Parts: structure tokens; C-alpha cells; sequence
């Protein structure tokens, strides 16, 4: 599964090339190699200078915000509230997020410092991530945590796996 | 303002993405029950779960119901204001004669019916006395009154 929908994205993404608008930004997306061996084992590309978005962030959160809730209080309590009425759901959300700030835009200040590198890698993060949005609504795409997208942080752009 | 209002209700009755969360709903509803009757803390959690299900197909229902009696209210409201929007009484007359079981939709349209001036439904009478029958329903009390 994973492999033919990887082949499909690359060939869709391969479309994208062919019009000048998407061109002239090389609105794309990034690949990787799914390799089944067998009907229960395979081999992955494990791609090379990357860091899962959540390895980055559940760190980050508590590295810049020592007040706020940890990640894992924050899964806990929105794991409880999950048999009961939209109502009471939507309050806890608030009320969870209303204690845990964004911590992303430090990923490019902590590993881009060159104001020019540092413009030009946050560019790529935004291209990157608007271009597998709107291919992965046309496709519906899902599965979409933080464990399945990797951060570059040689490019700055962003990396789908596991697209089942 | 009252054209307004009925259109945009309108439009969200007739929304494919609305339409597509009720059905998906439904089938939900009617997948877990189904379930239910298979095996008659099991038994506990799939009916608490179903229960879960009610909730929501009750929340999803209420809304598009509150849809339908502005919808209805402000199409009779608009063609008994002006005569820029005249064509809102074919419009209303499908969606009255689409919900002619909805009691809800008699009862905005028992209320608010006869401050229309008759001059709005008198080219419409090939479909208003083709519906006509003696049943003694609400629907039939209000056709019969206005085809009068
Ligand atoms: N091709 C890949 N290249 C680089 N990192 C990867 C790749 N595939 C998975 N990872 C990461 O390496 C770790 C291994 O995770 P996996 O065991 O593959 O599945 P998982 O998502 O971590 O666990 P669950 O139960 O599926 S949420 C995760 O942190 C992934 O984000
Ligand atoms: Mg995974």
C-alpha cells in the first residue's frame, strides 16, 4: 500500500512540473523508496538528515515554555474526554490548548542563524508544506500525525511517509 | 434581508458535504445497532458507544431542523415584503411539498401563510390542485385553505 501510494504522489508531483506557476516555485514533493520484500517485511529508506516533527516539538515545548503542560498531560487529557458530548470536548480543547504554546518557529532560528539561509529555509518549509496539503486533500490523504512528517533540517522542507 | 436569510438556509440544507455527515452518521447509527443485536463489558462499551452516536445524529438533526423552519419562515416573510423576489414561490412550494410529514414545517407554514398576497401562487395551481386529497392532516387543511 505504501509503496503504490508513494509511486502515485511521485507521479502526480511529477504533473506539477509542466505549468509555469509551479515551476517557477519547484512546488513538489519529496520522495523516498518503499521496498517490500515480502507479504510481512520490507525495506525502508531511511531518509538521511531529517527529524520526526514530533521528536522536534514534545522537546522544544518544554525547552521554551517550562510553565506550560507537558505533551504528554496534554494527550492525557484529551484522551479522557473522549466519550463525551462535543460540547464538553471542545471546552477541554480550549482549556489544553489555551496552556501550550507554539514552539515551531524556533526550528529554523536554532538551526538556520544566517538571516539569509534562515529566510530561504523557512521559504522551502512553507512550499514544501503547501504543496503536500493540497495534494494530499485531492488524494485524501490521512494518517497525517507527527511521527509520519519529517523535518529537513539541511533544506528546511518537509517529508510525508507512510502514505497508506 | 428576509431573501437573503431563506437562501442562505437553503443552501444549507442542500449541502453535499452536510448531506454526506448525515449519511455517513446514518450508517454509523445503523452498523453499530446492527452490532448491538449480534451479541444480543462487551455488551457495555458497544451500547455506551451507540448511545454516543444517538447524541450526535440528535445534535445533527436538531440543526438541520432550526435550517429548515428559517428557510420556510423567511420565504414567506420575503414574498409577503416586496415583489422583487417572486420566483421564491416555486421554491417555496418544493420544499413545503417535500416536507408535507415534517409537522415542523406545517406549523411555521400554518403560521406564517396568509399574509402572502394570493397573486404569488395563482400560476402555480397545476401543482397545488394535483396534491389535494380529503385526509383531515394539517398539510391537507392548508392546501385545501389556500387553493381556496
Ligand atoms: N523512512 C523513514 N526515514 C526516517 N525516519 C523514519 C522513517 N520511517 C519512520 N521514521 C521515524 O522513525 C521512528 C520509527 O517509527 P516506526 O516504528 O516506523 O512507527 P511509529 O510511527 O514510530 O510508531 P507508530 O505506532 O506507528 S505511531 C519514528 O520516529 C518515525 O518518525
Ligand atoms: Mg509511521
Amino acid at each position: 500500500q505504501d509503496a503504490i501510494m508513494e509511486q502515485v504522489f511521485a507521479a502526480v508531483s511529477e504533473l506539477l512540473k509542466l505549468h509555469r506557476e509551479t515551476r517557477q516555485r519547484n512546488l513538489g514533493i519529496r520522495t523516498y523508496k518503499v521496498l517490500p520484500l515480502t507479504s510481512s517485511s520490507g525495506l525502508i529508506e531511511f531518509v538521511s538528515n531529517t527529524i520526526p516533527l514530533h521528536e522536534y516539538l514534545m522537546p522544544a515545548h518544554e525547552r521554551y515554555y517550562p510553565k506550560d503542560l507537558k505533551g504528554s498531560q496534554c494527550r492525557k487529557e484529551i484522551a479522557n474526554a473522549q466519550t463525551k458530548n462535543t460540547e464538553t470536548r471542545i471546552a477541554v480543547y480550549r482549556r489544553v490548548t489555551e496552556r501550550f504554546h507554539p514552539v515551531m518557529r524556533y526550528f529554523f532560528m536554532e538551526y538556520f542563524p544566517d538571516p539569509d539561509e534562515w529566510f530561504q529555509k523557512r521559504t522551502n518549509y512553507t512550499r514544501t508544506t503547501a504543496a503536500i496539503s493540497m495534494l494530499g486533500h485531492v488524494l485524501g490523504l490521512g494518517d497525517r500525525h507527527g511521527h509520519n512528517i519529517l523535518l529537513d533540517h539541511k533544506t528546511g522542507e518537509v517529508v510525508h511517509i507512510d502514505l497508506g | 434581508v428576509f431573501h437573503q436569510f431563506a437562501v442562505f438556509c437553503d443552501e444549507q440544507l442542500q449541502n453535499p458535504d452536510s448531506l454526506e455527515d448525515l449519511a455517513r452518521l446514518q450508517n454509523l447509527k445503523k452498523g453499530k445497532d446492527e452490532e448491538v443485536a449480534q451479541l444480543k463489558s462487551h455488551l457495555a462499551k458497544a451500547k455506551q458507544w451507540q448511545e454516543l452516536d444517538q447524541q450526535e445524529l440528535r445534535r445533527v438533526e436538531q440543526t438541520r431542523s432550526e435550517f429548515l423552519k428559517l428557510c420556510i419562515e423567511n420565504y414567506l416573510l420575503s414574498l409577503a415584503a416586496s415583489d422583487e423576489h417572486d420566483n421564491d414561490a416555486l421554491r417555496f412550494m418544493a420544499l413545503w411539498l417535500e416536507k408535507s410529514e415534517e409537522e415542523v414545517a406545517n406549523e411555521v407554514v400554518k403560521k406564517w401563510i396568509n399574509k402572502v398576497p394570493t397573486r404569488k401562487f395563482a400560476l402555480l395551481m397545476n401543482q397545488l390542485s394535483s396534491r389535494l386529497q380529503d385526509h383531515n392532516t394539517l398539510f391537507q387543511k392548508l392546501l385545501i385553505d389556500l387553493v381556496y
